[PDB]
């Protein structure tokens, strides 16, 4: 899924 | 004057296609997520990389990216023109030029 620099996955 | 930053539903692809051009560290837009829908993304480009940040939400409704939290997206998009959207970088939020 997409990343976001905010979220950690 | 419309906000230059709103870019309404595009596809995270063209987002980065877009920013990768401009030649301004901060260049940045607003955009309606296609992977979740009714959430914000918020993507800029800095030196030769191009970045994508999720706009968070509390259980208050307000807007964040990290701490600070806004009432609408006008304000945190305001606020992180001086106040960096990364941690590990400084990057401060400058209009697209076209």
């Amino acid at each position: 899924k997409p990343f976001y620099v905010n979220v950690e996955f | 004057k419309p906000h230059p930053w709103f870019f309404g539903k595009i596809p995270r692809a063209k987002a980065e296609e877009m920013l990768s051009k401009q030649r301004h560290d901060g260049a940045f837009l607003i955009r309606e997520s296609e992977s979740a829908p009714g959430d914000f993304s918020l993507s800029v480009k800095f030196g030769n990389d191009v970045q994508h940040f999720k706009v968070l939400r509390d259980g208050a409704g307000k807007y964040f990216l990290w701490v600070v939290k806004f009432n609408s997206l006008n304000e945190l998009v305001d606020y992180h023109r001086s106040t960096s959207v990364s941690r590990n970088q400084q990057i401060f939020l400058r209009d697209i030029e076209q």
